[PDB]
């Protein structure tokens, strides 16, 4: 299925994924499309901050869904 | 009334800057003093606070605050920013606080985002106390600490002295 990922600059990436795919998989795909290291990626879905362990299924991310890509900040 | 210029709180360089930022937001809300009343607490890189930690904490304490990524949420009274590696916070003085949606808090909201007025009795009573009880935990646990406190708060006025 297709999902969309929106960067902070308002770019829209289109990904091919399965509901089974883990958040880590999605990050790896984003890297392949954008050259953003997973190390510094955080994915948001309707405000809910996604976590590496879980799948798209677990977060209810279906076809056509839009995620927001955010840069990890530590201070 | 329209105002100009930027009003910023920069925490000390103790290693707890993010938590000081939240503390200061609440300290201004409650007492008009835009600064941290938390006692300084030293820690290294591996106990720094993330945008994840700060977002969770903002939601627990129910603050009119966003973490600014790129666009600042127009409805956020308090703007949290990572300045290099130092968490700082700006405040919009001439503006009533607004209760922010989650996307607004996280700072991934879109042009047109809406938020209703923050209720006067809107800051959880003992929010600042909850943060004070929690902040010296590992940063990835601080929000859990706050949530636990607020959910089941110690009722005794001098509970800290009791616990000693
Ligand atoms: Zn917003």
């Amino acid at each position: 299925m297709q999902i969309f990922v929106k960067t902070l600059t308002g770019k829209t990436i289109t990904l091919e994924v399965e509901p089974s795919d883990t958040i880590e998989n999605v990050k790896a795909k984003i890297q392949d499309k954008e050259g953003i290291p997973p190390d510094q990626q955080r994915l948001i879905f309707a405000g809910k901050q996604l976590e590496d362990g879980r799948t798209l299924s677990d977060y209810n991310i279906q076809k056509e869904s839009t995620l927001h890509l955010v840069l990890r900040l530590r201070g | 009334v329209p105002t100009c210029g930027i009003t910023t709180y920069s925490p000390p360089t103790d290693g707890s800057c993010g938590w000081h930022v939240l503390a200061a937001i609440m300290n201004r809300m409650i007492n008009g003093d835009f600064t941290s009343p938390l006692t300084q607490y030293n820690r290294p890189e591996d106990d720094w606070a993330s945008d994840y930690d700060l977002v969770q904490a903002i939601q627990c304490l129910q603050l009119p605050a966003t973490v600014v990524r790129n666009r600042a949420c127009p409805n956020a009274k308090y703007l949290i920013k990572l300045n290099g590696v130092h968490w700082e916070v700006e405040v919009r003085s001439g503006m009533a606080p607004r209760s922010l949606p989650r996307e607004c808090v996280v700072g991934v909201c879109s042009e047109g985002c809406v938020a209703p007025p923050y209720p006067a009795d809107g800051l959880p009573k003992r929010a600042l106390e909850a943060l004070a009880s929690a902040y010296r935990l590992p940063s990835d646990c601080v929000s859990s600490g706050i949530a636990d406190f607020l959910a089941n708060p110690p009722p005794q006025e001098f509970w800290t002295l009791d616990k000693m």
